[PDB]
DNA sequence: GCTTTTTTTTTTCACAATCCCGGTGCCGAGGCCGCTCAATTGGTCGTAGACAGCTCTAGCACCGCTTAAACGCACGTACGGATTCCGTACGTGCGTTTAAGCGGTGCTAGAGCTGTCTACGACCAATTGAGCGGCCTCGGCACCGGGATTGTGAAAAAAAAAAGCTGCA
DNA sequence: GCTTTTTTTTTTCACAATCCCGGTGCCGAGGCCGCTCAATTGGTCGTAGACAGCTCTAGCACCGCTTAAACGCACGTACGGAATC
């Protein structure tokens, strides 16, 4: 329906944006080695919290996640979040 | 007299001789089959409750079950309980 | 020419970005890897926008606090550079990974 | 507390940065929220004391 | 001496056989006194939970439920004693 | 006069106490502690026989499960012998103390 | 090449721990007994939610210019880690001491169970105002530029610590 | 105990970075409005649980043996960590 498969993006998070939430962490030096394990634990974050997110819309018969979707996901995963509904 | 409480205990022996009909269990053994039916039972129950308070649904039904169990067990146990749960409905279903 | 010493710019952006609050991932590529993933799970799929950024906002914030327990690490075993052992103690202590 | 931290960064109306401030500088509310995460609120200023300079 | 501080009766022998099943090889001896420690925060806050429970129920007998329930509220959920 | 190197017992009872399953604190003082914490919230309180056991299993596992997380920060600082600053850094990683 | 040391390797002996035999006896898994209440049933009634149809939110795509950020490479410093080496905090194993453990008896606090009675909460319908969505405004606050202030780092020069170099005793 | 350098300390400017103000402008906090549907009133009925009374369970105290475990001390090896590169 107008073009919509998705292609590599993982590399999107560039080593910029994860050396600036290392310095948010106060950590000062960092090895060539974190970048790629960093990317690694993100996906599995990501695959994780969308995993259930998306359960929940499937239950709810929606073919649109919502917010609350991802609320609900996240409290699921021990990772309660405020200030996006619920 | 001596209160009268209940447990899964008659029901984890008759699955235990399905699996191993000459095996046996302790106490102690069965006393921790009671505590682990009791801990899932409840923790499916609870994700099928809020499944069905999410979505303005007043009726926990066999749906909700599975949504639940989908997101408590992990991959390969939720694709055989899934499998077990739904052919146990069919089967119940088809009997009357 | 002026040049600063390795350490005193990193000791900066660390101030720099403690202070702030705003999210550190370019929010397309962030948006284009959450899609990605879901596919996975269920395809021709709809994210609210507030769906995505309340993703984006519980990611930042998990690897940041990571970063920190990482941090630590790296410390407790008298080096000021975090490595990947680093997070994989921090996550096999967390109780993320066997 | 929030409306200290409020007042403190020289504004008039509460923002989610405030809110985080005012709870993890305050020990109790902290622990509340131990296993909470406010969006658009940051992390208190922290470095590590041997990261820092002779 | 031998006087009513009982988190001395943790014996030396003791932490060192747990910190075994838990794969230690060498031990430090500042480690039994923060062992001891640890082990104190860990029973204050289960047995203030359990005792919590106790009052509501009006009674005067800790019941192991009453620990069990505690146990499961600080995320270390035990089997076989109720659950 | 025979005498084994240091740490080579060590290793004798490690294997000796994984393959056993019996409560390694002596049961009579872990009570008498079980009490005096207790008067600390409520005096004159009785204890079912299996309320004090329930406890006890309960905190030889934290303990046990704490020196493994112990153990090894120890060897991530390149060291055998666990320390204080290992429990503690495992327990600030747990989010037991801040 | 030789001899002369440290280090590395191999070989031999000591000792726990396991497993094979022989056994016994205690205590609780197991299963039967005899009562009871919780599961089952068909009936009746009400509304949850499937469904289908309707509205219109907001999610998705696409574009083209602007410029902030990512990118990749040159340059060198401080970091990580290997090696060495020293002092002692630990582990090991003795003999001496201690109190846990066990089995038992005797007392009673208090856990819990039964029946009674009514204060208190569900439920209902009628009543109405608190709080919803809508919509309008003006002042806080985000962004900017310019001037003041703070802190870093190099370069020059001092203060000192440490190193390499002495004769003596 | 020296004479001769490296190591560490000090002081002097140059320069970048961050800090603080007022000015400017846009938009969302705040609030008023008018209408709604959920909280309130006043009523009824039924039962959940408070309560007194009695049962007997299991928690506590105590005691007197028999060890197994804790204890304290001698001794030294392998470890932690300082120092160098
Ligand atoms: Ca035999
Ligand atoms: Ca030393
Ligand atoms: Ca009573
Ligand atoms: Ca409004
Ligand atoms: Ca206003």
């Amino acid at each position: 329906r107008h073009r919509k498969v998705l292609r590599d993006n993982i590399q999107g998070i560039t080593k910029p944006a994860i050396r600036r939430l290392a310095r948010r962490g106060g950590v000062k030096r960092i090895s060539g080695l974190i970048y790629e394990e960093t990317r690694g634990v993100l996906k599995v974050f990501l695959e994780n919290v969308i995993r259930d997110a998306v359960t929940y819309t499937e239950h709810a018969k929606r073919k649109t996640v919502t917010a609350m979707d991802v609320v609900y996901a996240l409290k699921r995963q021990g990772r309660t979040l405020y200030g996006f509904g619920g | 007299k001596r209160s009268r409480k209940e447990s899964y205990s008659i029901y984890v022996y008759k699955v235990l001789k399905q699996v191993h009909p000459d095996t046996g269990i302790s106490s102690k053994a069965m006393g921790i089959m009671n505590s682990f039916v009791n801990d899932i039972f409840e923790r499916i129950a609870g994700e099928a409750s809020r499944l069905a308070h999410y979505n303005k649904r007043s009726t926990i039904t066999s749906r909700e079950i599975q949504t639940a169990v989908r997101l408590l067990l992990p991959g390969e146990l939720a694709k055989h309980a899934v499998s077990e749960g739904t052919k146990a409905v069919t089967k119940y279903t088809s009997a009357k | 020419p002026h040049r600063y010493r390795p350490g005193t710019v990193a000791l900066r952006e660390i101030r720099r970005y403690q202070k702030s609050t705003e999210l550190l991932i370019r929010k397309l590529p962030f948006q284009r890897l959450v899609r990605e993933i879901a596919q996975d799970f269920k395809t021709d799929l709809r994210f609210q926008s507030s769906a995505v950024m309340a993703l984006q906002e519980a990611c930042e914030a998990y690897l940041v606090g990571l970063f920190e327990d990482t941090n630590l690490c790296a410390i407790h075993a008298k080096r000021v550079t975090i490595m990947p052992k680093d997070i994989q103690l921090a996550r096999r202590i967390r109780g993320e990974r066997a | 507390l929030a409306g200290n931290a409020a007042r403190d960064n020289k504004k008039t109306r509460i923002i989610p940065r405030h809110l985080q401030l005012a709870i993890r500088n305050d020990e109790e509310l902290n622990k509340l929220l131990g296993r909470v995460t406010i969006a658009q609120g940051g992390v208190l200023p922290n470095i590590q004391a041997v990261l820092l300079p002779k």
